[PDB]
């Protein structure tokens, strides 16, 4: 019942990696506005691989 | 309840929950048959934010 663990793993595999993105983003001084347009890319998958 | 299927993906969604506290307030015991088959949203919901 209820998620998977599988869906669920990816769920914390995408952010794990996209923390990850992140400091190399904020690191290579990036507007804010992409950052979270592909941030949010990102996580479209997150759930939408759910 | 009447399946209120909504991933919570965009941070701008929390709309779908402001629906049931508004509503539990409002119908407090109607909401309160219907305890149950929210719950299962709240966990979607609270799957990803949490």
């Amino acid at each position: 019942t209820v998620t998977n663990e599988f869906a669920s793993r990816f769920r914390t595999i995408v952010a794990t990696l996209a923390n990850v993105v992140n400091e190399r983003a904020v690191q290579d001084d990036m507007q804010k506005a992409t950052r979270s347009c592909t941030k949010q890319w990102l996580r479209h998958l997150e759930t939408q691989f759910d | 309840l009447k399946k209120i299927a909504e991933s919570f993906e965009d941070p701008s969604s929390i709309v779908v929950v402001l629906e049931f506290i508004l509503f539990a307030l409002f119908f407090p015991t109607e909401f309160n048959r219907i305890k149950g088959d929210i719950q299962n949203v709240l966990l979607l919901f609270f799957s990803r934010w949490y």
